[PDB]
């Protein structure tokens, strides 16, 4: 779900622990 | 040829690589009237719908390049600004001389220029009078411009490129009306202009080629610009040859009939078989091949808006690996230049541009595997852009130079950001850890594998199934938690399930069989199953000290049961992941005081009786700067890790408080309003009961995130750090984003020895998940490379780590597959490779 | 659980130069910004890079590596004759002295 509308197309500024 | 490059869908450059940086001239050079500068068409469409000034500017931004310090520098001729009325006639006598000391300095500084003739700014009087590219006599009239630029420039300009991507000024200037001149719907004028921009071209080149090219010995080209898009279904061929004539509408538009055989794609044809010009037979032999190179163009204006591409109900992407694997197969493989490539930043983003380090990070890396494991043949690479200029309808509200131009400054000086440094550095080396350690672990080493929580001698049933998963390997310890509600239902002393006390210990017994010492942990909550007794949640949980008064009373009781056998004890299992599930200070608070009392009760008590150690173990990940040019994110990264460790750490280990860091930042938030919420401050007597009531230092350690600086909002705990994080599609992630990061624990093991002293170390959680099932191959590599820097801070730090808990066991049949053994309770070959590290105690 | 050791000294005719130096000590200390005061505010330094002035003669840097904080004075002028403290923030951001919960003793300049 690439959003090329901002200007983090992938997502990558900001979720859990895997206990 | 057309129709092969649809198979596509199914570390260092090479040298004398091209970098390079490239600009516009409507964006970057302001004075659109200074020095007797005819009106383009967008100084109308911007005027009926100052700037970086760099026609003053030059000598600051002959400065930037040299900071960059870039091979070539593309820069375009403002049409107007040599011949008002586009008719060649004599040039500006100021504007010749612009172009001219440009021209002269770049060489002198040796910087090989690339100029491209039209950049979207042609004259006004060539749209009012005849048309634009309406009427087909200004192909004439372009060639007739670029023949004044092959004389006077042609002596120091050895890249030419004719139309910089003429799929926009076609589609959004004559279909959406969104670039200059802006007419929206207007079939006929769209592929009209796409028909003479191609044949302006054609005419160039043989100019070229046949006029300037034997005395000038220089290349001459077209920018082509594109996207990218993914299928809605992978097996499905209908969702990819739905792809294919997606790109063949935008891209082979204009290259089919350049780099390809002279004609439009036969897709286009047919679909538009009366709209669509037709190019004689005689054109066609006139047109192919009228490209020395393949310049490309890879950024927003091909993506930005949405109504730029036609997707056909696919998925759009923004890997370039792969836009190049189809150029490369669709155009008999051609010597690509990409002339364009980076995304932008909102003008909010002043000079610390964290994104445009990642987002050019991941093109870079596409680029090296493009050029050596797909062997495409790319020379250059140009980034976009120099520095902040006007970026056409977004206007300033956008920013895609990688130097920070202030709009409002008078002076404009040119900052560079911090994709500049990056990017510096990126050339300088034309292309954080360390190599393999090669020794042995010494032979006290506690290799171990961990379980969770087991809610319930080899008449158990689970056991039996359990005790058969731990024979495989050759582990020395096994750590596994109790359910707190599963022995006191009631959360008091008077009901003891004295059978669920008898499994445990049957466990162990077992356990001790097969001389697997084991390593009890009394609480362990989670998401699923928080672990508190359901009278102690419903009297407020973890929120009311008596709860801490209850888990004494629940550690003693097992001590006392269980201390014959186990000599290793953990009270709680990463209570610093409770903030997830100032009302979590005060719950984290009575985790503390917890914690001494069930370490107080052993001490004095059961200490001298069985013999034993007890601690906890703590969320261990390691951080590090988002940005390493940006200082807010430096001193975060260590905020990060005392709202982490220290947390837990300094009162347990050390002085008894809460970490001063830690709680002098929650005050400063509140100074000024941000938080409503402030750490508790401790007495003299529960400082004195919470100091020192470790035995050892256990860590739960995974991943490595990497923190950044913003101005939380909120008043809860994520906003009290005043911290973002960021993931990094470049490093190697897991399913669940885990980014494999083996040199984050070599740091954490130096860090906690730098900060708590010389204690000696365990680690109890250490794992990757994998979606293989039989040969996950990700943990393998994750194990090796993790359990190679643990070696390397015990032989060369000389840190007194001890014990390596291998993270799960096992695995639930919905939950993420994190265990060693299946669902099914299959051994993976994860376990095997475990074992030639155990046997081998490291790598010697 | 930070100390600041101030140290360098200042007695030299006007023009000439001084290499002052706080020595940082205490915990945690990468997060803390550290700054200059004369009260006045002199320099500041938000980690390595990040350098607020008050200009163009004085020089603050901030070797971590080695944990001590410098304040380069080029061209001395008679009126920068006072006491010369260190400093340490919360690691967020604004001077008007508040701001620092942490200071050291202090070395004398005169000029």
């Amino acid at each position: 779900p690439l959003e090329t509308d901002s200007m983090d197309p992938f997502g990558l500024v900001t979720v859990r622990s895997p206990s | 040829f057309s129709g092969d490059g649809r198979a596509i869908w199914s570390d260092t450059f090479p040298k004398n690589f091209f970098w390079g940086i490239g600009t516009g001239a409507l964006q970057v050079e302001g004075s659109w009237k200074k020095d007797g500068k005819g009106p383009s068409i967008w100084d109308h469409f911007i005027h009926t719908h100052g700037s970086s000034d760099s026609y003053i500017f030059l000598e600051k931004d002959l400065s930037a390049l040299d900071f960059i310090g870039v091979s070539f520098y593309q820069f375009s001729i403002s049409w107007p600004r040599l011949f008002p009325d586009g008719i060649v006639t004599v040039a500006n006598a100021k504007g010749l001389q612009y172009y001219s000391t440009l021209l002269d300095a770049l060489v002198l500084r040796n910087i090989e220029p690339i100029v491209t003739l039209y950049h979207w700014d042609l004259p006004l009087a060539l749209q009012e009078k005849y048309g634009g590219w309406k009427n087909d006599t200004i192909i004439d009239i372009f060639n007739d411009y670029a023949t004044y630029c092959f004389q006077m420039f042609g002596d120091r300009v050895k890249y030419w490129i004719t139309i910089h991507n003429p799929y926009l000024v076609a589609w959004h200037g004559y279909g959406t009306g969104m670039h200059a001149p802006g007419e929206k719907g207007n079939l006929a004028a769209v592929y009209t202009v796409g028909h003479n921009l191609i044949k302006a071209h054609s005419k160039v080149w043989h100019n070229y080629n046949t006029h300037f090219r034997p005395h000038q010995k220089g290349w001459l080209s077209i920018t082509l610009g594109s996207h990218w898009i993914e299928p809605q279904r992978s097996e499905n061929t209908m969702d990819i040859f739905k792809c294919q004539q997606s790109m063949v509408s935008v891209l082979g538009w204009f290259a089919n009939p350049i780099h390809g055989d002279g004609d439009y794609p036969e897709g286009m044809r047919k679909k538009l078989f009366s709209v669509l010009p037709i190019f004689s037979e005689a054109e066609k032999h006139e047109m192919r091949g009228t490209a020395d190179f393949f310049a490309f163009s890879f950024g927003p204006n091909n993506f930005k808006p949405l109504n730029t591409m036609a997707k056909m109900g696919q998925n759009v992407s923004l890997n370039l690996r792969e836009a190049l694997n189809w150029i490369k197969l669709e155009y008999n493989n051609p010597r690509i230049l990409i002339a364009e490539n980076g995304w932008f930043t909102d003008s909010r983003v002043k000079t610390e541009d964290t994104t445009a380090i990642y987002m050019m990070k991941n093109f870079l890396s596409q680029v090296l595997q493009a050029i050596r494991l797909d062997e495409i043949r790319v020379f250059g690479y140009t980034a976009w852009s120099l520095l902040d200029g006007f970026e056409w309808q977004d206007a300033y509200t956008i920013r895609r130079g990688l130097f920070y131009v202030d709009f409002n400054s008078k002076q404009k000086e040119r900052k560079p950001k911090s994709s500049a440094h990056y990017y510096k550095q990126i050339i300088r080396e034309n292309g954080e850890s360390t190599p393999d350690v090669q020794g042995q672990f010494p032979c006290d080493f506690s290799w171990g594998v961990t379980e969770s929580v087991l809610k319930p001698c080899t008449d158990f049933v689970n056991i039996k199934k359990q005790l058969e998963m731990l024979a495989r390997m050759k582990v020395t310890h096994y750590r596994f938690a109790l359910d707190w509600a599963s022995v006191l239902p009631t959360g008091q002393l008077s009901a003891v399930n004295r059978q669920a006390l008898r499994y445990y210990r049957c466990v162990v017994s077992e356990g001790l069989k097969l001389g697997i010492s084991a390593m009890v942990t009394l609480y362990y909550p989670t998401h699923a199953h928080l672990g508190l007794p359901e009278p102690l949640l419903h009297a407020d949980g973890w929120l009311n000290p008596s709860t801490a008064e209850a888990f004494q009373a629940y550690a003693g009781l097992c001590f006392q049961e269980l201390g014959d056998l186990v000599k290793l004890w953990i009270t709680i299992n990463e209570p610093n992941r409770l903030s997830d599930i100032n009302d979590t200070y005060g719950a984290a608070h009575n985790l503390l005081v917890a914690h001494a009392l069930a370490w107080r009760l052993y001490d004095r008590q059961f200490r001298p009786s069985q013999r034993g150690a007890v601690s906890l173990s703590l969320h261990a990940d390691w951080a590090e700067p988002a940005n390493p040019y940006a200082d807010s994110h430096w001193r975060a990264a260590e905020r990060f890790l005392q709202f982490e460790i220290a947390w837990f750490a300094e009162p347990l280990f050390k002085t008894g408080d809460y970490p001063a860091a830690m709680r002098e930042y929650i005050a400063s938030k509140h100074r000024r309003g941000l938080s409503s919420s402030a750490l508790p401050r401790l007495t003299e007597a529960e400082r004195r009961l919470l100091k020192g009531t470790v035995d050892f230092c256990a860590l739960n350690h995974f991943t490595t995130r990497f923190v950044m600086h913003e101005q939380l909002a909120g008043s809860r705990y994520d906003s009290d750090r005043d911290i973002q994080f960021l993931q990094d599609i470049t490093r190697l992630s897991s399913p669940t984003r885990l980014a494999v990061i083996p040199w984050g624990v070599r740091k954490l093991l130096r860090w906690v020895r730098r900060n708590y002293g010389d204690m000696d170390i365990y680690i109890t959680a250490s794992g990757i998940d994998d979606q293989a099932l039989e040969d996950d191959r990700l943990r393998k590599y994750y194990l090796g490379k993790y359990l190679q820097e643990v070696l390397k801070a015990y032989l060369i730090d000389k840190v007194r780590i001890k014990g390596y808990y291998a993270f799960k066991l096992a695995e639930e049949k919905s939950k993420p597959r994190f265990g060693f053994f299946t669902s099914d309770f299959k051994a993976k070959s994860s376990i095997q490779f475990y074992n030639k590290v155990i046997s081998s105690r490291g790598f010697p | 659980q930070v100390q600041l050791v101030e140290s360098g000294g200042g007695l030299v005719q006007a023009g000439g130069s001084l290499r002052l130096s706080c020595a940082a000590s205490g915990r945690a200390i990468r997060s803390y910004f550290m700054a200059w005061f004369r009260r006045e505010f002199v320099a500041a330094v938000e980690y390595i890079f990040n350098t607020y002035y008050a200009k163009g003669r004085f020089t603050i840097s901030r070797d971590n590596a080695k944990n001590t904080v410098f304040l380069q004075m080029n061209s001395l002028k008679p009126e920068d004759t006072a006491v010369y403290y260190c400093a340490a923030g919360v690691g967020a951001s604004s001077v008007s002295e508040s701001w620092y919960n942490y200071w050291g003793q202090g070395t004398q300049v005169t000029v």
